[PDB]
């Protein structure tokens, strides 16, 4: 019966999820990682990906 | 100023290399225009220039 309250709850947390999931994904960038990015190429090339 | 040929390539927006790190370095949104014209016959001595 609840669940009109639950399926809220859920649509919410399910799109944090998803948004926070998006933070391991390339984009076609060489890594998902900046910091490894930053640390594996110059600044010159780095900022390419 | 005076290069040799091979570094003639150093002298360019996002360059690495001895004269780009020591001696002269472009900006990475450098505007403007390179111009590289061989002195052998000007900056070339018998002994050592």
């Amino acid at each position: 019966a609840l669940g009109k309250l639950q399926d809220v709850v859920n649509q919410n947390a399910q799109a944090l999820n998803t948004l926070v999931k998006q933070l391991s994904s390339n984009f076609g960038a060489i890594s998902s990682v900046l910091n490894d990015i930053l640390s594996r190429l110059d600044p010159p090339e780095a900022e390419v990906q | 100023f005076v290069i040799r040929g091979d570094e003639v390539r150093q002298i360019a927006p996002g360059q690495t290399g001895n004269i780009a790190d020591y001696n002269y370095k472009l900006p990475d949104d450098f505007t403007g225009c390179v111009i590289a014209w061989n002195s052998n016959n000007l900056d070339s001595k018998v002994g050592g220039n």
